[PDB]
């Protein structure tokens, strides 16, 4: 999983 | 290239984060909570950021061996962010 920020 | 700690400080932010404990790694064995993408006009990229960089403490928040949510809920809740890491 790959978030933002 | 080894390893050096560096803390980062930032002003989205443009930088993806991946792994953590009880998740798919980022790279081969470790499960450490890495940056995996760096956006070229981010805060973060002019704090000299980089992809790969393996987060160890935000704000004080030890994320060494924390699983992924907590290293997004402490990212939101730090305007200033010392980001401590461990790069190659």
């Amino acid at each position: 999983i790959e978030s933002k920020v | 290239i080894e390893e050096e700690e560096l803390t980062l400080t930032i002003l989205g932010l443009g930088i993806s984060i991946a792994g953590g404990k009880g998740s798919t790694p980022y790279k081969g064995d470790d499960e450490g909570i890495f940056i995996s993408r760096v956006s070229e006009e981010g805060p973060a990229a002019r704090a000299g950021v980089r992809v790969g960089d393996k987060l160890l403490e935000v704000n004080g928040v030890a994320l060494q061996g924390a699983e992924h949510h907590e290293a997004v809920e402490a990212l939101r809740g730090a305007t200033a962010v010392q980001m401590r890491v461990w790069r190659e």
